[PDB]
């Protein structure tokens, strides 16, 4: 069956190497000829597959490189709760966060800087964050810098140690194959053990430590004589005193009559109007279920037992009429291929970040966090950038498999080769979708912004005049705001209250949620997102379908995944590979990122965020001219692009001067990118010849012979400049503004 | 007659071209003007898509095999419609 | 005044610097010394050897415009 | 020379579904090709132009619609099983033609009977100077 | 568009565009009389060098027509 | 190639073989004149309703001659497009091989001379189908909503 | 303005055509035998110095006019 | 029955060359007159502005 069975120290930790670099590709370690030597080193370290020809040993650096990567990650953490511990203003923040400026990092008074120190409040100086740590340790009820120090220790041991068990894995105790490659019980142990007891020991955490201090600060107290968490366990009077059900030890819960623990296990929803955060009762009730979930998920597969499935056993019953055999097979490719798990991975890994930054705003989950306005924007923004690079990865990556480890003869399967039979059908239907939507959802932009400038307001695309509705996300709205009603009793009011009922959230004289409106500003701007990402998803599905072999080029897998061109024969043929293939999608999934972001800036900032006045008046930030300046590009100039950028160029002699200084250096950047992306190699060439002659004629001629880059990496260089300049631009533009207005 | 090939007596005779010509252009031919006795030829430059991949093989001087482009015409294209 | 001239002279000296690099340079350098056997516009000389994309005096001009219009701006 | 050709004879295709890599207009109005070979074992193998058939036993008769495309796929053959093989042309009129070993040993190899259809005797640097050929039809490199 | 994007891409794109017209019914029998191929290369840096300068020039003409017109001063 | 029941079935085979483009049984410049009176009843509908006169009691005929235009430059695209493509004495390239294989006479529609009468007959009943829904949806115009 | 800006780009554009065609007369017409040793051919011959120069002027106006505009930035 | 009357009543509307001359001389004729005799009350260019328009800035000039 399955057992622990490894290899004993296959390398040994000698330095030997580490003075001759390149020792992993035969080519490298002969010495460099020419300077191209330099880049292609770089270029293929982490290239595993390419080193060998078994998948034990790339599975076995594998299994080292994601220590070092947890190692790198614990490190960071550490960093982080350390700069907190002793250069933060941490207490006086939670002393009261409603006007009090999270800071969390000063700048050394040498090159006048100083006024990078800017006021925060609260008798500090600091360079304001917008990380959102803050509503994180008020959360879990750190209230203390003892506590952020000792968790930096405590972050820096394992990292350590992480660190140590990478090195042992590789080089002393090496797993072996029928380890790796027995997917069973690691599907079964990270459902059951990973995902549910961290789930449930985080309830644990969060039922005994946090629910007490976060209800006595909300009562309002000077968190000093707070009492201190351990001594919430061990004298269980006080929480006796706080919650009689809980004063029952476990009888209520053995004895199945678990309605007693209803006080602090509940299914509220909404939000609380004392921070605007989730009910912590509410959050603690879903950590434990999602808890019990995974773990009586973890036990499907058949692992050593008799009893359970067999990943094997659950594909190849599945074979329908017009696809035939089904998924037989299959269980194989998806074990003997590293890239294809990359592929899956990552591609989930993106979806997921993308829901997470969603869920996000429209469900505040910690206290204290729809009221730091800046903190809520630059997590959303940072969670789509995130899970957009690791869409397009996967995309890369599934291309890499198509080419690489895929054949017919061994990995054979039924179900990938009709989808490959009939790939230009695909490619072609999805073309013609990326027109329509490209035609009917900007040449409506086009037309309004012209009928417009032409005196015919009348004539144009809004409420005022010819209408667009989106019926269908009122419809859900409405259901979603009339379901707590009758579908789901348990509840007591809507999911959240972005649902098109209820009141509004307000804290310290700032609103946080209420409901939201769809105009049909919101329908053009969800059909702009539906074409780019279309447009982005052709791309990227092209490429991976044609890696093997085009119409054009009829070899093009024997040419290999990542190389420039085929020539200029047939009338030229640049960027075939499928490397090329990413490079262009990875432009158009920055633009479906940019306007996405964009689009939920101006939004929230004209329908949501703002002030409420002692009445209860609401002035939002920006004045809600959404509905009626959404509709013209001119608009988007003028309303948001223009206006919203003065708090970014009048911060020079200011704290926010640093956000000033970016603002052209990523436009910089992002010039320069061009240099690359539209120039080619021969010229550069040429001029490199002349200056090696400029220079020889003086004796100093280098033997390491001087080489303009190679095309692929002009490319990769152009697109990572590009991609710099347009984040860093975004970024500086973003934190300005609303962390000086807001 | 599309494109156009032109062979030069540098020619070592290594036969790395026709082994890389990916539309049957090319062939070897006994010569005197080398060890190999044996020079390239191209009688079929009717199919010769134009990919550089032959001359971006021969390992001489500067090269010993040059592609001159020239008018265009249904099968010096890969047009496969 | 004096840094926008400055700038102004760095434009004119490296659009001059690409004009006649794609001039002399065009009957052939190390790079290809029988350029001058193509004619004028020509795509490239094939992707091997280094690669050799954007090689022709015609793209030297190409090269050049975008600084011209840079400058004249 | 005794080289004759085989004259493409109508024998079984492989077992292939028939999908979207086939032919189109031009192989119905202009020319298209065929490739033929003997196979030794019914096996598994990947069409040029999207997924993988299965071959029969004896000869085969494969169609396509560039000749590149046939010859990458004899390349194939060649350094995968070890087999020979031939593609011929054909024209709307009927006409059959024979194309790539035009004697039966690989063009790879020397074998004596083949012209010098295009050679040049000097070397490359020796080729003149547009001008002095200029408003003729002559080249440098002719 | 032009100066990133090189043909081979839109030389694939055009080959599925072409069987897809050719395989629809009602519009098969309306034929074409150039087979659809994507730009030359320098053709494409022509285009693409031509769009920049339109642009480029239009874009700052109307801007300093407007800024004195609207002011004259 | 593929045949899936999309590209192959009796009822789309047949409804594809039934409509006026592909009956060769008829003479092309009734197909022509079909086609064609049936684009003019198509084509009246958006065009009138959501013109740039909608709000004026003028926008029948306004949409109505609009369609009309448009007709009658797309049957100067058709007759341009059959100079530049037929010549005027050379053989047809319409399909003359059916599903089962009966040999099938050159479509005359597929001529010169037979894609001029069809462009005429589209022309006219471009015409006619634009007046017939004018007539239609502004005389006798109770049961409809526009 | 408008009669200034238009007159320098069009100055600007005119200046980029005369070293095309420049290159043009290299590229078709210059013939070696007939200007042996003259000024011409002797440009040729140590073109490699003027293109040196040329870069070395552009980088050192360029390195200290971006210096000084982020310095006083 | 129907054929004869299609026929007859499109029967000079076949020949393709006079067809070309045809629709081209009546679309510019039909256009050219149509935009002659075009209504102000359909067209608000037929009318002038039929207001006092703004001064620029600087006085009038
Ligand atoms: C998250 C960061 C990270 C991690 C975990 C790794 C992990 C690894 N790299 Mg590495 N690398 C990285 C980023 C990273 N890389 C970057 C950004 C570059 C620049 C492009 C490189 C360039 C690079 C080269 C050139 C080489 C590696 C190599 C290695 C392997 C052995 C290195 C080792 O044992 O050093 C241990 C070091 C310490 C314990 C402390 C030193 C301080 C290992 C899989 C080597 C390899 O895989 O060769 C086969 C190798 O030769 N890396
Ligand atoms: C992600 C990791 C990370 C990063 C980017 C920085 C970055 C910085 N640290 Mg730092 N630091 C880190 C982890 C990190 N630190 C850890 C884990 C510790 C605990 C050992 C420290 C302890 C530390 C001290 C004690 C000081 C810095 C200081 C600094 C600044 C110089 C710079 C901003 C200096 C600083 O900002 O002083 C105000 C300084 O004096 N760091
Ligand atoms: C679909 C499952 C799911 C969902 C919707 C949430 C939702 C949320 N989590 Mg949770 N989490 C999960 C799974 C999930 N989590 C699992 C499997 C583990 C292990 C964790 C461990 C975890 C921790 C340690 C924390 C959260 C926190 C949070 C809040 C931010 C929310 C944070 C929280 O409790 O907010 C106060 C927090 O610190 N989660
Ligand atoms: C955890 C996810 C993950 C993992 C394990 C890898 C791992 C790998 N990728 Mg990969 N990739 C990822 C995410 C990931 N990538 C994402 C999200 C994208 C989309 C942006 C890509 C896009 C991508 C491409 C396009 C290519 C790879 C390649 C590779 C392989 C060689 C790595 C290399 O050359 O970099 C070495 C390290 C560097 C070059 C350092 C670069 C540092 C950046 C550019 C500076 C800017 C950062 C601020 C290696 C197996 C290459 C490959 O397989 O070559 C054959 C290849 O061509 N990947
Ligand atoms: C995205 C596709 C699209 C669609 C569905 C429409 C739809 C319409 N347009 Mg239109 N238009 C578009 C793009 C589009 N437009 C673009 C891109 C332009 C600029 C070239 C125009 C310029 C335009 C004019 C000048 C006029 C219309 C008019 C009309 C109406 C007839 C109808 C509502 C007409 C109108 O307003 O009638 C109500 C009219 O006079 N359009
Ligand atoms: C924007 C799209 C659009 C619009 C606004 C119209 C508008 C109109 N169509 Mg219409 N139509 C359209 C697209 C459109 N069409 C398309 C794509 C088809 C398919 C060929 C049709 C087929 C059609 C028929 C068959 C009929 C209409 C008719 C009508 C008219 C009355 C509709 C009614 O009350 O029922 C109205 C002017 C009716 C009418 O009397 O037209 C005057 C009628 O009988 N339409
Ligand atoms: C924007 C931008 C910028 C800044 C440049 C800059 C340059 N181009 Mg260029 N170019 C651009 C766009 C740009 N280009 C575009 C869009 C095109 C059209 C394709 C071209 C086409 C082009 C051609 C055809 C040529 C140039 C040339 C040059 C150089 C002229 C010499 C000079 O002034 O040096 C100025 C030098 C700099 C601006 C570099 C300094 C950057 C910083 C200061 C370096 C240090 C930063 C930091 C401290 C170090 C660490 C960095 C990192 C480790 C973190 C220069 C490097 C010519 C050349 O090669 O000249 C010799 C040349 O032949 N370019
Ligand atoms: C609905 O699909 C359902 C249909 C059912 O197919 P089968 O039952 O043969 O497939 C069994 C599944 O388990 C897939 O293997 O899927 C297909 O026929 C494939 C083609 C989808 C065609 C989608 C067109 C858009
Ligand atoms: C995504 C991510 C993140 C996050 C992360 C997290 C948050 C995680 C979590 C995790 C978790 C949450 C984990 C947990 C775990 C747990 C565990 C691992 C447990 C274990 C346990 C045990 C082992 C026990 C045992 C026992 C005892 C001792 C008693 C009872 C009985 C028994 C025997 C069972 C961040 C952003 C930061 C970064 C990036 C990435
Ligand atoms: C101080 C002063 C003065 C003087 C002035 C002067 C004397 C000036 C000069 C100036 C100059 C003196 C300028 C110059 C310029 C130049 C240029 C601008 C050039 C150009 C060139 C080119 C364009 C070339 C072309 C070509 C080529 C490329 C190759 C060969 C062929 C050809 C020739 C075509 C006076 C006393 C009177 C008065 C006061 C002030
Ligand atoms: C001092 C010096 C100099 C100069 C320099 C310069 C002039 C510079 C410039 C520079 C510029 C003109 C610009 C720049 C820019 C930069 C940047 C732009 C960076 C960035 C970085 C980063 C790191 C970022 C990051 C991020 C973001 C923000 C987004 C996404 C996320 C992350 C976090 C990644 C000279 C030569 C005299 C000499 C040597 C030294
Ligand atoms: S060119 Fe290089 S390859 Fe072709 S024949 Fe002469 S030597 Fe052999
Ligand atoms: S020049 Fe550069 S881009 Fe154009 S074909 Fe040769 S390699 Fe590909």
């Amino acid at each position: 069956e399955v057992k622990i069975v490894v290899d004993r120290d296959p390398v040994k930790t000698s330095f030997e190497e580490w003075a001759r670099p390149g020792h992993f590709s035969r080519t490298l370690a002969k010495g460099p000829d020419t300077t191209t030597w330099i880049w292609n080193l770089h270029a293929d370290a982490h290239d595993f597959d390419s080193h060998t020809g078994d998948l034990e040993e790339i599975s076995r650096k594998v299994f080292s490189a994601h220590f070092g990567q947890l190692s790198i990650i614990f490190l960071w953490l550490s960093g982080m709760y350390f700069h907190g511990a002793r250069f933060s203003n941490y207490e006086a923040w939670l002393s009261d966060p409603t006007h009090i400026g999270p800071s969390a990092q000063v700048v050394w008074p040498i090159v006048g800087q100083e006024i990078l120190n800017g006021d925060v409040g609260g008798g500090f100086r600091g360079i304001q964050i917008t990380s959102g740590f803050f509503q994180l340790w008020r959360a879990s009820g750190i209230t203390s810098e003892l506590q952020l120090y000792c968790t930096a220790i405590g972050a820096l041991v394992f990292a350590a140690l992480m660190l140590f068990a990478g090195w042992f894995h590789y080089h002393k105790a090496a797993p072996k194959l029928a380890w790796f490659q027995d997917v069973e019980s690691m599907l079964n142990h990270h459902l059951a053990g990973l995902l549910g007891l961290g789930s449930l020991s985080w309830a644990g955490h969060q039922i005994h430590v946090s629910l007490p201090i976060n209800q006595f600060l909300d009562a309002g107290v000077d968190p000093k004589e707070i009492p201190l968490p351990h001594e919430f366990i061990l004298n269980r009077d006080l929480l006796a005193q706080l919650y009689p059900s809980f004063a029952e030890g476990a009888t209520p819960f053995f004895t199945l009559n678990w309605s007693k623990y209803a006080e602090f296990l509940t299914f509220r929803g909404g939000l609380d109007p004392v921070t605007g955060g989730l009910w912590l009762t509410d959050i603690a009730h879903h950590h434990l279920a999602i808890a019990i979930l995974f773990l009586i998920a973890g036990h499907m597969y058949r692992t050593n037992w008799g009893i359970g499935h067999g990943l094997k056993d659950i594909l190849e019953a599945h074979k329908g009429p017009f696809t035939g055999q089904g998924h037989k097979g299959l269980y194989e490719i998806l074990t003997t291929s590293w890239h294809a798990q990359l592929s899956l991975n990552l591609a989930m890994l993106g979806s997921t970040t993308i829901v997470v930054a969603h869920h996000m705003y429209s469900m505040p989950p910690y206290p204290y966090l729809a009221t730091d306005y800046g903190t809520q924007l630059s997590l959303f923004t940072h969670h789509m950038w995130i899970g957009g690079f690791l869409i397009v990865g996967a995309a890369a990556h599934a291309a890499i498999f198509m080419v690489r480890d895929y054949d017919p003869t061994t990995r054979y399967n039924d179900l990938l080769d009709r989808v490959l039979r009939h790939r230009d059908a695909i490619i072609s239907h999805l073309n013609w979708v990326c027109i329509f939507l490209g035609f009917h959802s900007f040449g409506l932009y086009i037309h309004n912004d012209t009928m417009s400038a032409l005196g015919r307001p009348q004539d144009m695309f809004s409420d005022t005049a010819i209408q667009l509705q989106p019926i269908f996300a009122q419809w859900v709205q409405n259901i979603h705001a009339t379901a707590p009603g009758v579908t789901a009793p348990g509840a007591t009011t809507s999911t959240s209250l972005t649902w098109g009922g209820g009141e509004l959230v307000a804290v310290g004289g700032k609103v946080a949620l209420l409901p939201i409106p769809l105009g049909t500003a919101d329908f053009l701007v969800h059909h702009i997102h539906a074409f780019t990402i279309h447009v982005t998803v052709l791309i990227l599905l092209k490429g991976v379908l044609f890696a093997r072999s085009s119409r054009l080029i009829p070899d093009k897998a024997n040419l290999g995944f990542r190389f420039p061109c085929d020539g200029p024969g047939r009338g030229g043929t640049c960027q075939v590979s499928a490397w090329d293939h990413v490079f262009l999608g990875l432009f158009w999934m920055y633009n479906a990122i940019s306007v996405v972001i964009f689009h939920f800036s101006w939004k929230m900032q004209s329908d949501v965020w703002g002030t409420i006045s002692d009445q209860g008046v609401v002035t939002h930030i920006t004045g809600g001219n959404f509905a009626q300046s959404s509709i013209t590009i001119n608009g988007w100039l003028r309303d948001f692009l223009w206006a919203q950028a003065s708090q970014v160029i009048q911060s020079y002699g200011s704290s926010l001067s640093a956000y000033g200084l970016f603002f052209l250096g990523a436009h910089f950047v992002w010039a320069f990118s061009l240099m690359f992306l539209f120039s080619g190699r021969g010229y550069w060439q040429e001029l490199i010849e002349s200056i090696v002659w400029a220079h020889n004629k003086l004796k100093v001629a280098p033997a390491t012979q001087p080489r303009a880059l190679s095309i692929i990496q002009g490319r990769a260089v152009g697109v990572t400049h590009y991609l710099l300049g347009g984040i860093a631009t975004t970024w500086a533009f973003f934190l300005a503004r609303i962390i000086a207005v807001g | 007659m599309s494109h156009s090939v032109k062979i030069y007596d540098t020619c070592i005779g290594c036969t790395q071209c026709v082994r890389a010509c990916p539309t049957d252009v090319l062939e070897m031919i006994p010569w005197d003007g080398c060890k190999a006795k044996q020079i390239a030829s191209a009688p079929r430059t009717e199919d010769c898509v134009g990919c550089k991949r032959c001359e971006s093989a021969c390992p001489t001087d500067f090269l010993s095999v040059r592609v001159y482009l020239g008018p265009e015409t249904t099968r010096s294209m890969a047009l496969s419609y | 005044d004096f840094l926008v001239h400055h700038a102004i002279a760095l434009g004119l000296h490296t659009t001059t610097l690409i004009l006649v690099k794609g001039a002399l340079d065009a009957r052939g350098s190390k790079l290809m010394p029988d350029k001058k056997d193509f004619g004028y516009s020509f795509p490239c000389d094939g992707p091997g050897r280094g690669g050799t994309c954007d090689i022709s005096a015609w793209d030297a001009f190409y090269l050049a415009v975008f600084w011209m219009l840079n400058t004249i701006g | 020379g005794f080289v004759p050709p085989q004259l493409d004879p109508s024998t079984p295709s492989p077992i292939f579904g028939g999908s979207t890599g086939g032919l189109l207009r031009k192989a119905q109005v202009e020319e298209f090709y065929v490739i033929t070979w003997t196979s030794p074992k019914e096996q598994v193998f990947e069409m040029p132009t999207g997924g993988a058939a299965i071959m029969r036993e004896g000869p085969n008769l494969l169609k396509l619609a560039r000749k590149e495309q046939c010859l990458a796929l004899g390349n194939r053959l060649r350094s995968k099983y070890k087999i020979a093989y031939q593609f011929y042309r054909v024209f709307p009129n009927g006409e059959v033609q024979y194309l790539h070993p035009k004697d039966g040993v690989y063009p790879e190899k020397v074998n004596a009977g083949r012209q010098g259809v295009g050679q040049n005797f000097r070397s490359i640097g020796k080729n003149v100077s547009p001008i002095e050929v200029k408003f003729t039809g002559k080249n440098s490199f002719d | 568009m032009f100066l990133i994007s090189w043909r081979g891409y839109w030389q694939e794109l055009i080959e599925t565009l072409a069987w897809a017209h050719e395989r629809t019914p009602l519009a098969n029998l309306i034929r074409w009389r150039d087979k659809p191929v994507a730009l030359s290369i320098v053709q494409a840096r022509l285009v693409g060098l031509a769009h920049f300068s339109v642009g480029y020039i239009f874009t700052y003409a109307a801007f300093l027509i407007a800024s004195t017109s609207g002011k004259f001063g | 190639s593929l045949e899936t029941p999309v590209t192959s079935s009796p009822l789309v085979a047949w409804y594809l073989s039934n409509l006026p483009a592909y009956r060769t049984a008829v003479s092309p410049l009734l197909r022509g004149i079909e086609v064609g009176l049936a684009h003019g009843y198509l084509l009246v509908g958006p065009f009138a309703l959501t013109g740039p006169l909608r709000n004026t009691p003028v926008h029948g005929q306004a949409g109505t001659l609009g369609a009309i235009g448009l007709v009658s430059i797309l049957s100067v695209c058709l007759t341009m497009y059959g100079v530049a493509s037929f010549n005027e004495g050379e053989p047809s390239t319409a399909p003359v091989l059916t599903l089962t294989g009966r040999k099938k006479e050159a479509d005359k529609l597929q001529t010169a001379e037979g894609w001029s009468q069809f462009t005429g007959g589209f022309f006219f009943g471009g015409v006619s189908g634009a007046v017939w829904a004018y007539f239609l949806l502004y005389v006798l115009d109770l049961p409809y909503f526009f | 303005a408008a009669l200034y800006t238009h007159h320098q780009y069009i100055a600007g554009f005119i200046m980029t055509g005369a070293f095309a065609h420049g290159a043009i007369f290299f590229i078709r017409d210059y013939n070696p035998e007939q200007n042996e040793d003259n000024v011409l051919a002797r440009m040729l011959d140590h073109k490699e110095a003027i293109i040196s120069h040329l870069s070395w002027a552009s980088l050192f106006l360029g390195f200290h006019t971006l210096g000084l505009y982020v310095h006083n930035d | 029955l129907q054929s004869k009357f299609f026929n007859t009543f499109a029967a000079p509307f076949t020949k393709r060359g006079l067809l070309l001359k045809f629709l081209l001389i009546g679309g510019g004729s039909l256009v050219a007159y149509v935009s002659a005799s075009a209504s102000p009350d359909l067209l608000p260019i037929k009318k002038g502005p039929q207001l006092p328009p703004t001064p620029g800035p600087r006085g009038k000039i």
